[PDB]
This record gives structure tokens, C-alpha cells and sequence, in this order.
């Protein structure tokens, strides 16, 4: 939330919100009717989604399935799917909450231990996460596709 | 500590109080409990 | 955020320590401007000569904008 | 005197201040023209002031400019002990969530 | 800590699921309480001051407990009450603004009522400051502003108690 | 702390006697028994981040610990998880190299139990995890070896029940 | 802490009254009683080493305490209770000097209960080396003086029981 | 022992034992063997080395137990020789251990300050030990009496 | 070399290199005829152990030679062959230098960083690294076998 | 820092070669030399502090150095000058065992002329104390080894000039 | 409370096993030790009273306990002592017999260092005196039967502690 972050913030020097900081709470505030409208629309295309951004990183990276591979069982292919559901909940919260600390909290600290000890591929997720992107970009109107696409960047930036 | 040295887990004898407060800081692992080991100190002369 | 630099040159008045102690006895380091008063009393208190210092990072008389 | 059985040897052995006050190391940054000193004494600070190795508790090292800065020696030990502290992260682990 | 929000996210997330219905509503009346939040809370920035000032000199001040033997005695200690209001006033602003007493229990609950003790201090005093605090914030940010702003201040109360 | 040696010059200094044969022999004993301990640490040196995970993926995954409820949830967790075992692997590690369990109990066991009860995780799944960590590191070492370093995986497997 | 003159300041200002007859008589008192603490507070510290040395030999010396496995054995502690008795005795004279054995409670009993629990600190060898501090101080200054030190070294060992 | 200041030096690191600090501790256990050998001797030889110390150190310092001094009387002369067994009973578990730790954290923390507030001359302490040496030295092997002289050299260069 | 971190480890204790250090220096100088000829044999035998090494890892991981990996290509492969000889080197280096200064020196600090930047899976190159060990001890007898899985095993888990 | 091992694997490294004839004679050069090196450190660990002893009082001792006026003048001064000397024999050693000056570099003329010409310590006097000690540490220690201890001392002598 | 059997029937049932050899090998061993543990128990019974009577004569009697304002002044507090003597040869009697110190800590140590800091009780005079009945009994029962009752005499005083 962005009000906790901004909360946390002053706290931190023992202070008040500031002007910059209201100003933002107030937007929020204000915006939470199309951050809310945004949540359905992506939280409606779930199956979809991942479906199309699973499939597309396939053949975008062959290296997760083949042989040998992070993903090459169909078990580890489902897990790979599941993984991208899980962080797709996540944006999704993180959306909603107008800022990225549900994402921080849930999916992101400590995934790169995560993922060196399961030795998945970081830049591949991150790719996959790209994928579960564009595709909402693809599905969703204008506007929310760059608001969703601001928190899926997030993410993948912070992933990769 | 000094310029360059890090900071390191001390046993200081004084003042009073002070090595069982660091021993009770010290003995818990990290988020053991939430209390507070040294909220204060209760003086033992109230000014007015 | 308009850094200081310093060398100093921190005799010992009052234990001779066996180990190295150049890295600590004349050093140059870079101190925030915020912090910069502060370890300047430190540091005449504790003996040493102040040999140079120099504001490396930010820009004098910044009326606004030093962050 | 007496027999000195087990349960007072073992306890005896454990009397006063306990070992820990010597099985200990003092990181002391003699030079940093050793890298893997200055690598280890930075991980050291790191689990001095926070408690613990910052694997699990970052997306990825925030104070990678204070260890490029300690290893060019332009600040000192103390100096990355004060950026450690005014730190994100150790607000949010130890100021964050307690009272003043 | 937590607000409302995070509040419905992560009991959303601990069941693993998106956001249901309950949810979005909940979303929608933190959302529509918004700017009033926002607003008291400005306010309470501007007269920061103001309100521990009055809420002083309504409750506390001239009295036993600003008066020997009272813990308001010697200039310290009084500053050292102001100081506590103004840790009361940040924090009731803070929960204010998020919309739960998180922030408050995990700053304020834990070990104050034992350190207050340790120190001899009086909760009814304590809580009577807190209540002039209420009544001084009510008269400046208006009558469901003020009313959030004081339940807030009582949760503080029943905890400091 | 204190290794074999140590633990029996401690012993004996308490006592305040003189190293007997009884002391002698445990000192012999330990000397046998230091080139095997030596090859075990190296290869669980080696070894340490596979051994972790192969216990970890056949002994806590894809469970409820994992999914959403279990407390191993979330990348944060998670990592926490696998750091608990890591210290785990090392200090016993630790332990078997010096031939006493005083390290572990200095600095493993004490205040373990209160902050797993403090933070909620499962204790239970704890000790399986410290089970699975055991057969891979007795695979990877040998039998003897094995045995060594799983004394003192029970051990603090006991201490945390 | 509190010594004979602050403690009438204090007694009188929790009331808030001003400077009274009895309060100049106990100051007067104090100060006919200042000669004495002053003459005795210099040769404590004169002849502060001989004392703790004398009390050690008398009270603790050639028993199980300094035998080996005794908490005096290992020169270390046994150095750390010249250094324990050389507070007491210091922060006794502290307390003679003021008036108000305050300084005892405050700087010198915070904590050393818990602090001898934890060390296994013989709290009975400790209380009886502090009377032996307090007979040989007692002949070493005279009755008065030793009357007061005794009175403030008995006060610690209260606090300590 | 070389065996727990490894383990501290490893655990303050945060790492395992490295290749040079195991085959350190190979070396170690190898010698305990030798090590062993000389504390056995020590100990078979325990009252002896007291006993010719004891004189030699009297003969050299005869104030000591002469009338007035710390160890006139024959039960201070019997503590003379309890702290010297304390001493050649510390030096032999050092011998074992392969380092002057043992020793040094059982009596020679805090022994100036022990012996000033026994009134006991620190330089006769020293000169005791140095005695003690020299009889181990007579009825030691030569490579064990250097390997021993190096802790009684520790010892005595403690109380100087 | 060994010796070089008997120095720092002696100047970090302000110490003057104890005998218990000393004589690891006189062993080692005194064998390192053994470890000379070795480091002979690894520097004759590299091109052989690098292609045997290759082929095992390929076998295990095959994915990462394929197009969707990082190996494919046909130079990739010859860059992994690259890496695998520079690894090769390195613990020839440390072999004969003592200790594994040179190896975390040159090529275990910023390894991880290194490996992300370029895609590579790291675990992939330790694996490769198990490898080359194992080619090595087939191709070298028994205690130098062991003399060199030391170094080799302490880069395998640095890269793990 | 850098032993002659070191510099030859460097000297490889930089061309990124695997070793060669002549890595390995200077290997076995460095091998060969060994035995010396062990010798003479372990010899003048074994008498480090009489070297000082011998190397201050036929170089400084008794002269305006020491006398009043002169930086070697109080017992603060001195024991500096005895742990600086101290510094020099153990760096020297140092450089001696591992075969190269680097050392020396790094750790010991790293600012040390900057710090001299700031504190007013006397390089001549320096130099002559350093001259004094390497004769020592020759007459100590024979001659082959003699000369490799003053080699590295003449390295420092001349970079401090 | 619990004894040598009790022990391995707890540690069986704990895991729900059945008693494999090692119980019964353990169960062996304390059977063993019965015929040495019913004849220390015996003459413990058989010479209770005399037991406490020369532990306190020679830990006890003439000294500041006993002295006029002593604790142990106040004859009706002289018995108490007795009785509390009493107490602890029994308890300790009880655990010799039954193998298991867990009687001690269940009905003895059970809020007895509570009653004793509430009492002003001297700990470290009541651990003398116990150590003087463990020499007593030692002396009265032998060396090996007295083993045992100096272990949990030894277990008391440290839970006393
Ligand atoms: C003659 C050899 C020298 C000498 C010795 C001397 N010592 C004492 C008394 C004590 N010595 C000790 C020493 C130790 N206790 C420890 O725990 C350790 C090892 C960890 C040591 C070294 C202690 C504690 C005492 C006093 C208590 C006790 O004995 O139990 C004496 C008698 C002193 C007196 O007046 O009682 C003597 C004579 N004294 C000399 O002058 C010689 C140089
Ligand atoms: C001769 C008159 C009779 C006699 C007396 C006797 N008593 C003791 C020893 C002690 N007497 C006491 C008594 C008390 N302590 C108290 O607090 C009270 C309250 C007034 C009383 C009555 C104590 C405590 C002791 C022992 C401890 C101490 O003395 O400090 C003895 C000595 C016995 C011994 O073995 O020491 C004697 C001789 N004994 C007789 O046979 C006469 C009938
Ligand atoms: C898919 C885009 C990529 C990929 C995925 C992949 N992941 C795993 C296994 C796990 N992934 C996780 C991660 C999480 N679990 C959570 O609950 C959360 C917090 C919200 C996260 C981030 C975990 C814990 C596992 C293992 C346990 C579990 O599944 O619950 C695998 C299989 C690993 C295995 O060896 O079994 C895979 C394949 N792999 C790719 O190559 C893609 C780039
Ligand atoms: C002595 C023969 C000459 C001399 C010396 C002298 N030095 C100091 C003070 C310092 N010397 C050093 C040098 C070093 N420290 C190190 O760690 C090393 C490298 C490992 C070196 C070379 C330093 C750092 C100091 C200052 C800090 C300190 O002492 O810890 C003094 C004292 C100066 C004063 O008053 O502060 C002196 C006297 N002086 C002479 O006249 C001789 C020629
Ligand atoms: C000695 C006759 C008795 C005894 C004491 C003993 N104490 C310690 C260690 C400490 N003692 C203290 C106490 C204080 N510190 C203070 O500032 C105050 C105010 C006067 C007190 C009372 C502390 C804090 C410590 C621990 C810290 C430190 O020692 O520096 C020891 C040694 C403990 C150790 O392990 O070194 C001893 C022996 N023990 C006895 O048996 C005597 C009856
Ligand atoms: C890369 C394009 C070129 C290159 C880089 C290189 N740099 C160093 C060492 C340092 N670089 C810096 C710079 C910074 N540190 C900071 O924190 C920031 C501000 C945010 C900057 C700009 C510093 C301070 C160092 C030294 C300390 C350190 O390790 O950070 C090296 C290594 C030098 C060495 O010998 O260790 C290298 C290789 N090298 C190239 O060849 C490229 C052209
Ligand atoms: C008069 C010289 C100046 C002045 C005074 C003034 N003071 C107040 C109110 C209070 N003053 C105090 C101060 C103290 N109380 C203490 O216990 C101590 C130490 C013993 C101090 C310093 C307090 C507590 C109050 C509040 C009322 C009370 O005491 O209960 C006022 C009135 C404030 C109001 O709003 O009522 C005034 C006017 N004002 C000046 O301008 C003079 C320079
Ligand atoms: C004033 C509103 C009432 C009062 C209280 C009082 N408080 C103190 C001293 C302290 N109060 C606190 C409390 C907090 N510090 C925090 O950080 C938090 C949360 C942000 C809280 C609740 C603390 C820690 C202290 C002691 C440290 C300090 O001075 O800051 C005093 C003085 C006690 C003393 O012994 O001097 C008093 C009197 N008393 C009243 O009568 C008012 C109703
Ligand atoms: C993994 C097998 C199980 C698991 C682990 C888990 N632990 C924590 C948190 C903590 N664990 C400890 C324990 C230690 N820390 C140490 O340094 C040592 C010394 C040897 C021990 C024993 C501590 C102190 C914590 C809290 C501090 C921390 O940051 O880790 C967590 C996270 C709890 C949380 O709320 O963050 C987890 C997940 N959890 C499981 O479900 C497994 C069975
Ligand atoms: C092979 C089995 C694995 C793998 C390796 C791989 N590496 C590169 C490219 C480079 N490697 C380096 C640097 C080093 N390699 C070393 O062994 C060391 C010695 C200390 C160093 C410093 C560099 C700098 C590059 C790129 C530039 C250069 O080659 O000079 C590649 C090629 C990557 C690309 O896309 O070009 C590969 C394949 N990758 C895997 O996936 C395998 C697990």
C-alpha cells in the first residue's frame, strides 16, 4: 500500500505526511475506482494469461524444457505455469494496493535464493513474467495496460 | 571500535545493570519475543 | 548530498597498540556535510591535526537543491 | 574436595562469563589492498548491524556503492557502519516494527 | 503493521487468491473514506501543535500532576509529557490515515503500559491527556474526521490502560 | 564452546587433576577419529548448497508448508527456510569437526524453540527437514561419517522438540 | 542519586514548600557529620587495596571458592572478585560520603542479583567478604566512621539478600 | 586448540572451514601423538618437576621463605608448590592442546593483578616457571624440551 | 600461497608465523616436488580433461547446449571449453601455490555476478566443474587425486 | 601481497598460460630457498624483541634522540619507538618468508612517510635504527640469511627516505 | 515424577516403540545397581538424624547464622533447619534409589529457591551444609554407593543454585 509506504516514510523521520505525499494518497484515492476496474479485468483473464505467456516463453527459451532442463517434465512445466499464477496474484495485489510492497512482501525478497536453489533460471521468469505482460497489455484496454504493465515492469525489472 | 574496526558484541562490567541487559539482548536470536528487556530504569529517587 | 573529505593524521596519546594502525592514524575519508561538524569535534577532542579537508561532492552557496 | 560429579563438572565448566567473550573474531580493515578481507569484513558489518546474513531479506544489495567506496578506501569502517544504519532495511527490520 | 488495505491483500494472499467480492467492496469504502482521511489529516499537520497545546491546558495543566508530587513536575518532565502527546498525535494521524491500529499496537502497546509503570506514571492522567487530545483534533477537523480520530485515540487509551 | 580436547581439559581442570589415561585415551580417540572428520567437512564444504536442497525438494515440497497457510510461503519465508537449514548443515558440520555438541547448544539450540513458538513455523517439519539433510549428507560422506554427523542432527532435532 | 543534603531538598520540594527549621537542621546535621565522612572517605581511599586485600584473606582465601573448580579458581575471576570487592568498597565509600546510601541501589544493586544468578556468583561467599570489607574498614577508621560504612556496606548486603 | 579457533574464525566468516585450515587441523592431529608423549612425561614427572623447581627456585630466591617473606612458613611454601603444580598442570594441557590457549585463559588472565593482591612477587612467580623448565628440559627428550619450553616460555614471558 | 596466508593470518594476530604455521611452510616447501609435478601433468593432460569434462556435462545438461540454452551455437560450446580451461589453469595455480588464494583471486569472487550477467547457469558450471575433478582423479593416482579434488571440490562449492 | 610464488603465477596469469619451465625453475628456486627462509624467521621470532633490544641501544640510546628535545624523549615516545622498530623486524620477516617486497609496500610504507613528516618522527634517526637492526639480525642469523633480512630492510630504509 | 524405569519406558513410549535391547540392557544395568542403591538407602534411613547432626556441626554450628539475629537464631528456625535438612537427605535418598533425579525437581526444587529468596534463607550456607551431608554419607556409605547420593546431592545444590 501506498499508504503504509508513505506512512512508513515520515515515521522514519519521526514527521507527518508531507505535501508530495497527501498529494499522492489524494490521486490514489481518487484513481482506486480504475485500479479496482483494473483488478477484474486482469484477475478475468487468469487462465488465459498464463496459458498464452507460458506457451510463448516455450519457444522463446526451448532450454526450459528440453532435455536436462529446469522444466523439462510436464510436472516442471505445470510448476514453471504455476509459479507465473502465483506471481500473477501477486501484481495483481500489488496493483490494486497502489504500490509494489505486496509484491516485495509476498513474491520478490529473497526469490533469487529462491530460484539458485531450485536453479531455475532468473532472466527466463523474467522473461516469462514479460510475456504474462504483453499479454495483458494485448487484452486490456489502454490506459490499464500501462497501469497494469507499470507493476508487471516492476516485477520483471526487480526480478531480473 | 575505533575507525576501522566493526562493531562487535561487548561484555562491559559498568555500569550497573548494564552486562545483564546486554546478556538478555544478546541471549535471544533475532525476533525471539517482542518485549523489552530494558524499557527503562526505575529511579530510585523521584525528583519532585 | 554535499560530502566532505578530510585527512587527518590521529596520533595516540595513550595506549601503544601493537597492531597496524596507519589505516586509522592517517586516513582520508568522505564525510556527509550533515555529520561533517560533529566529527570535526571528535576528532580535535580525540588530538588529531585536521590536515586538509575539502568539500568533494556538492556545490558552494547552493541556495536550494544540496540534497 | 568431594567427588566432582558429572552434573558439577559439566556445570563447572560453564561458571562464570561465558567463552564467547574470547571465540570471537575483531574485523579491523588493516588495508584494503586485500579484497577478501575487505569482502569479509564487509559481510561481517552486515551481520553486526542487522543480525543476520542479508540474503533472504533483499531483492538485490542496496549497499553495493558503500562497498565500492570502502574498497576504494574513500570512507572508512566507520563510516560504512553509519550507512548501514541509515539504511532502508534497517528501518524496516528493527525500526519499523518496535517502539522507540 | 497494516491498514485496510493490506489488511484485505494479505488475507486475500494467505488464502491464495485474487481479490473476491468482499474484497473489492471492502477496497471501494476505505477508498470512498479517502479524502476525508486525507484532509484530517493535513489539518492535524497544520496545527500539529495546537492540539497537544490545548488538550494540556484543558486536562493536565494546572493541577496535582503538573503540580509537586505530580509527575508533570520540573521542566523535563513536562517536556518529556509533550513529547509522549506528540509520539500519541503522529501515531493517532499515522492510523488515521492507513485506516487499522497496527501501527499503533506494534509502536505503542508493546511494553508501554510496564515501562509507564517502571517510571510510576499515571495511566488516568495519560488517559485524560489522550481524551483532551480528542476533543482538541474533533474541534478542528470536523464531527466524522473527529469521531474516526477519536476512536483511534481510545484504542490508544484501552492499550495504555 | 569447546571441542574434545578442549571439553576434557576443561573437565580436567575442574577436577583440578592432572590429563589421566581415561583423558589420555578420549584425546587418542579423538586424534583416530580427526582425518575422518577432516574428509567429511571438506566434502560437506563441498557439498553444502546441494545437500540442502535435495533434503529440501524430498522432504518439504510441494506440501502445505509451501502452499499459502504453511509458514514457507512467499520468497521471504521461503529463504528463511532454507537459511534455518543451511545453519543447521554448517553447525553440525561445526559440531562433528570440534567432537562436542557445546557449539550447537551455545549456538543453536538456546532461544531456538522460543522464537519457532514466537513465529509460528512448524516445528514438526523442522525436524523432517533435519531428517532429509541427514540421509543426503550420510549418502554423500559414508556410513561412519554419517553416523557422526547424524548424532548430532538428532541432537538438534531433540533440542527443538 | 541522592545524598544527605539533596535528600531534604527533595523531601521538601515533592511538597513544593520552601526551606524550613528542620530541613536547616539536617542540613546542619550533615554538615557536623561532613569532617568525619571526609576524614574517613580519604583513608578508605588511602588504604582502599590493603582492605580488599586483608577482607579476602580473612573471608575468602584457602576454601572451595579459590579451590580448583571453585567460581575463585581461574586467576582471571579471581582477579574480577578483587575487581568486585574494590567496587563495593569504592561505591560504599560513595554512599558514606553523600549521606544517602541512594548510590547503592541506583549505581551498584541495579541488576547484581540477576547478574550473580547468571554468573553463579556464591552470593553468601560475596555478602561475607563484604562484612569482612566492613570490619576491617570499621578498625581501620575508628567507630564512628566505621559505624557509617558498616551501616551502608550492610545496606548493599540487604540489597543483595 | 587450532581445532575451535578455526571453528570461530569460520562461524565470525560465516563459512565453512577452508582447505589450508583443514589440512592445519591434519597436522595437528598428526602431532598429537608426539604431543601426547610429552604430556605423559610432564605428568609422570608431575612431583618432581615441583620438587627440584621448588628447591632451585628457594635457592635462587631465599627471601621468598625466608622470615617476612610471602612463603616463609612451611604452609606457604606448600602453597608455592600447589601454584606451581597449578602452573605445570596448565603448561601440560597446553602441550596437548597444541596452543598457550588453555593456558592462558586459566592463569594468565588477570595473574598480575592476582599475585599483587597476594603480595607476591611477580618476578619470583617467573623465575619459578623458568626453574620448572629447566628441570623438564633436563629429564625431557630434546625436541620435546623445545616443544614444551615454548609454552613455559609463553608462561614466563606472561609474568614479566 | 600457503605462505602468503600464514602472513596475513599471522600480521591479522600481529604474530610472528608460529612454529605450528612454520612447519606447514617447511612441509609444503619441502613437497612441492609432488605438487610441481602434478601441476606438470594437469598443464599436458588440460586439452584431454576439457573435452572429456565437456562431453560429461553435455550428457548432464544437454539443455544448455541447445538453441533455447546458452551453449548452443558451436562457439558458446567452444566458450564453456574457454571457461573450463581458465578454471583448469587456475587450480593448477592453486595447486601449486598451497592454498586457494589464487583461485578466489582470480576466479570465485563476483563469480555469481559474472555468471548473471552473462545467462550462464552457474550450477551448470560447477557440475561442469565435478566434471573436470572427476576427469582429473581417473587420469592422476589416488593421494594426488585427493591433492587436487581438494582445490577442486572447494571451487565446486564457491560456485554452488 | 604477492610471495615469489605468487609473482611467477601472476607473471603466467597475465598472459593467461599455464606454467612453463621457467615458472618451474622458479619455483624450485623459491622451494630451494625455503629451508633458509624458515630458518632465519623462525630464529628471529624466537628473538625479536632482544633485536630491538640490541639494534635502539647501539643506535639511539644515549644521544640527542633520546635526551630531552629529542622526539625519542618521554616513555610514550620511546615505547612508539620500540613498537615501530617492533613493526619493522616483524615486516621484514615477513617479506623475508614470502620472497618479495610487497608487504613492505602495502602494509608498511602505505602512508607511513606522510605520518612520520606529520608527527615529527626523524626519518635519519629511522633509517639509522633500521641499519642497526639489520646488522643485528645478520650477526643473529649468518650470512646468506643476513642478507636477505637487509635486503628488505634497506627496501624500507630507502622508502621511508 | 520418574525413575531409571520410568526413564526408559517414557523414552520408548515417546516414539511408541516397543522395548528393543538397549531398554532392556539399560533396564539390566539399573537392576544391577539396585542391590548397591536398596544398601545405601538402608543405612541413609537407618542414620538419618546423625547424618544432618554432623553436617551442620561441621558447616553450621557457631557462626553468624547461629549467632543472636542470625537466621538460624530463633530455635523454633533452628528446626527448620532440621527439618528442612531432613528434607533434603530424604529427597536426595528418594532419587538414589529410584536412578532419576526428577523427584527432586518435581517435589523439592519446586518454588524451593523461590521460598528460600522469600525467606532470606542463605543459599550458599544451605549448599555448604549440603555438601557437608554429601561428605557425611559419602564417608558413612562408601565410595561407590556414595557416588550416587554425592550426584544428587550435587543435583540439588545446583538446582539451588
Ligand atoms: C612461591 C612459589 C611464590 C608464591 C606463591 C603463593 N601463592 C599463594 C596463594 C595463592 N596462589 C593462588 C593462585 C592461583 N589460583 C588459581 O586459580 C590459579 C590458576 C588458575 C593460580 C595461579 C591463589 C588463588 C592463592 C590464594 C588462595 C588459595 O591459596 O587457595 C601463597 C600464599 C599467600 C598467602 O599469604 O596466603 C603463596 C606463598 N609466593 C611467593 O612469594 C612466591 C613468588
Ligand atoms: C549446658 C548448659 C547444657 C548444654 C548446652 C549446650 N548448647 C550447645 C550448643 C548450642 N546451643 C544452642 C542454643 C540456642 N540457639 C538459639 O538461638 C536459642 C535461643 C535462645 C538457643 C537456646 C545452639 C544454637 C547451639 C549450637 C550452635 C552454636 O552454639 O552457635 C552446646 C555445644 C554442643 C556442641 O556440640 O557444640 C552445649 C554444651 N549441653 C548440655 O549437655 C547441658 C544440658
Ligand atoms: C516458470 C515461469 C519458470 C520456472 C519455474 C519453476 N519453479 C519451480 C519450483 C518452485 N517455485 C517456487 C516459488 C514460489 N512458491 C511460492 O509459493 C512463491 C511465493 C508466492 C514463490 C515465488 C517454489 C517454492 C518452488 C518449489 C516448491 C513449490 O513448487 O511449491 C520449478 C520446479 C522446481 C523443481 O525442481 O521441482 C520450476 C520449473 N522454471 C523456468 O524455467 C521458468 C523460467
Ligand atoms: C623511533 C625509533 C622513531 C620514532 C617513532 C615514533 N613513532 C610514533 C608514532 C607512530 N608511529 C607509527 C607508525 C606505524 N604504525 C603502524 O601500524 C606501522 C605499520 C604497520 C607503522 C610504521 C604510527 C601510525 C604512529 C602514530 C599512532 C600510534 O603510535 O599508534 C611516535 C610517537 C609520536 C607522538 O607523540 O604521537 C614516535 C616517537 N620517533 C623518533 O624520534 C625515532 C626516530
Ligand atoms: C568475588 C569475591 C565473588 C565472585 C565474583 C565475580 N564477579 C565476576 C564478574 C562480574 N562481576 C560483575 C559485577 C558488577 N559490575 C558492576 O559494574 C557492579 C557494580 C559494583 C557489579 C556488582 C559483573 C558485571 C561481572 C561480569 C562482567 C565482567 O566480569 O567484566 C566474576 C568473573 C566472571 C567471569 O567469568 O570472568 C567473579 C568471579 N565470584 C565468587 O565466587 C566470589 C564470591
Ligand atoms: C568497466 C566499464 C571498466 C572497468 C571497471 C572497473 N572498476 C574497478 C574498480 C572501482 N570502480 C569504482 C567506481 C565506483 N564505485 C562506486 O561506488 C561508484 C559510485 C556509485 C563508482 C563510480 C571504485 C570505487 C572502484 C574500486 C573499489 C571497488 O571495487 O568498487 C575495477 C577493479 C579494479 C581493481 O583492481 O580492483 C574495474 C575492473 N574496467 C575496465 O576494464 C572497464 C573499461
Ligand atoms: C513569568 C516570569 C513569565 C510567564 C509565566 C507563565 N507561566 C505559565 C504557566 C506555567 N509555568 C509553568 C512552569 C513550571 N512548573 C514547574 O513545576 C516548573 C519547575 C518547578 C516550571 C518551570 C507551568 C507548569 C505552567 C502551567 C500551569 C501550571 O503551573 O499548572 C503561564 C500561563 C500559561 C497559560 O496558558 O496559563 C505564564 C504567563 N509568562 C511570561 O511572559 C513571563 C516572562
Ligand atoms: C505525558 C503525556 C503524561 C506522562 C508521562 C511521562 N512519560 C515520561 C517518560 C517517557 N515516556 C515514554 C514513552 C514513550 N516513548 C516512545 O518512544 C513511545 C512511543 C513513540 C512512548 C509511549 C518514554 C520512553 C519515557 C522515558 C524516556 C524519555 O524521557 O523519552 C515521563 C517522565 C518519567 C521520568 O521518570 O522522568 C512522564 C511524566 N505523565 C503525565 O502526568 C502525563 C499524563
Ligand atoms: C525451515 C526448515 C522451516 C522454517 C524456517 C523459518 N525460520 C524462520 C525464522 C527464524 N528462524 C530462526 C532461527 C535461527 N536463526 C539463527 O541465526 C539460528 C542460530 C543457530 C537459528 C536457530 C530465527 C532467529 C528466525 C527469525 C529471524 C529471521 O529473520 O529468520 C522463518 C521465517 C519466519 C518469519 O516470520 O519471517 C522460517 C520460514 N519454516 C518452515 O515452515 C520450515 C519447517
Ligand atoms: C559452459 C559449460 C557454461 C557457460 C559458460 C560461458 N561463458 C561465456 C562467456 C564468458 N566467460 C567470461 C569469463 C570468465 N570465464 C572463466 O572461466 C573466467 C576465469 C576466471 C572468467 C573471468 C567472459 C568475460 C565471457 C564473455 C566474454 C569473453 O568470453 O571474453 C559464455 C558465452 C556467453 C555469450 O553469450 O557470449 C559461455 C557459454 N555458459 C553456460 O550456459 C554453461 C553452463
Amino acid at each position: 500500500s501506498i499508504v503504509t509506504k508513505s506512512i512508513v516514510n515520515a515515521d522514519a523521520e519521526a514527521r507527518y505526511l508531507s505535501p508530495g505525499e497527501l498529494d499522492r494518497i489524494k490521486a490514489f484515492v481518487t484513481g482506486g475506482a480504475a485500479r479496482l476496474r483494473i483488478a477484474e479485468t486482469l484477475t478475468g483473464s487468469r487462465e488465459t494469461i498464463v496459458k498464452q505467456a507460458g506457451d510463448r516463453l516455450f519457444q522463446k527459451r526451448p532450454d526450459i524444457v528440453s532435455p536436462g532442463g529446469n522444466a523439462y517434465g510436464e510436472e516442471m512445466t505445470a510448476t514453471c505455469l504455476r509459479d507465473m499464477d502465483y506471481y500473477l496474484r501477486l501484481v495483481t495485489y500489488g496493483v490494486v494496493s497502489g504500490d509494489v510492497t505486496p509484491i516485495e512482501e509476498i513474491g520478490l525478497v529473497g526469490v533469487r535464493e529462491m530460484y539458485r536453489s531450485l536453479g531455475t533460471p532468473i532472466e527466463a521468469v523474467a522473461q516469462s513474467v514479460r510475456e504474462m505482460k504483453e499479454v495483458a497489455s494485448g487484452l486490456m484496454s489502454s490506459d490499464d495496460a500501462a497501469e497494469a504493465s507499470a507493476y508487471f515492469d516492476f516485477v520483471i525489472g526487480k526480478m531480473s | 571500535f575505533g575507525e576501522d574496526t566493526v562493531p562487535y558484541r561487548r561484555f562491559p562490567t559498568l555500569p550497573a545493570a548494564n552486562f545483564p541487559n546486554t546478556e538478555r539482548l544478546y541471549n535471544k536470536l533475532t525476533k525471539q519475543d517482542k518485549e523489552l528487556v530494558v524499557p527503562s530504569f526505575t529511579p530510585v529517587v523521584k525528583v519532585g | 548530498m554535499r560530502m566532505f573529505r578530510i585527512t587527518a593524521c590521529v596520533p595516540s596519546q595513550t595506549r601503544i597498540r601493537t597492531q597496524r594502525e596507519l589505516q586509522n592514524t592517517y586516513f582520508t575519508k568522505l564525510v556527509p556535510y550533515d555529520n561533517w561538524f560533529r566529527e570535526q569535534q571528535r576528532i580535535m577532542k580525540m588530538g588529531g591535526k585536521i590536515v586538509k579537508v575539502e568539500l568533494a561532492t556538492g556545490r558552494p552557496g547552493t541556495n536550494a537543491g544540496l540534497a | 574436595s568431594a567427588i566432582r560429579t558429572e552434573p558439577e563438572i559439566a556445570y563447572r565448566s560453564n561458571q562464570g562469563v561465558t567463552r564467547q567473550r574470547q571465540q570471537t573474531k575483531v574485523f579491523k580493515l588493516v588495508s584494503t589492498y586485500d579484497k577478501v578481507a575487505v569482502k569479509n569484513a564487509i559481510r561481517a558489518a552486515y551481520r553486526q548491524v542487522f543480525e543476520r546474513d542479508l540474503e533472504p531479506y533483499i531483492i538485490n544489495s542496496e549497499f553495493t556503492a558503500l562497498e565500492s567506496k570502502l574498497s576504494n578506501n574513500e570512507i572508512n569502517v566507520k563510516e560504512f557502519i553509519e550507512g548501514l544504519g541509515t539504511s532502508e532495511l534497517y528501518m524496516k527490520e528493527f525500526y519499523a516494527p518496535y517502539p522507540n | 503493521m497494516q491498514d485496510a488495505i493490506t489488511a484485505v491483500i494479505n488475507s486475500a494472499d494467505v488464502q491464495g487468491k485474487y481479490l473476491d467480492g468482499a474484497a473489492m467492496d471492502k477496497l471501494k469504502s476505505y477508498f470512498a473514506s479517502g479524502e476525508l482521511r486525507v484532509r484530517a489529516a493535513s489539518v492535524i499537520s497544520a496545527n500539529a501543535a495546537t492540539i497537544v497545546k490545548e488538550a494540556v491546558a484543558k486536562s493536565l495543566l494546572y493541577s496535582d500532576v503538573t503540580r509537586p508530587g505530580g509527575n508533570m513536575y520540573t521542566t523535563r518532565r513536562y517536556a518529556a509529557c509533550i513529547r509522549d502527546l506528540d509520539y500519541y498525535l503522529r501515531y493517532a494521524t499515522y492510523a488515521m490515515l492507513a485506516g487499522d491500529a497496527s501501527i499503533l499496537d506494534e509502536r505503542v502497546l508493546n511494553g508501554l503500559k510496564e515501562t509507564y509503570n517502571s517510571l510510576g506514571v499515571p495511566i488516568s492522567s495519560t488517559v485524560q491527556a489522550i481524551q483532551a487530545i480528542k476533543e482538541v483534533t474533533a474541534s478542528l477537523v470536523g464531527a466524522d474526521a473527529g469521531k474516526e480520530m477519536g476512536v483511534y485515540l481510545d484504542y490508544i487509551c484501552s492499550g495504555l490502560s
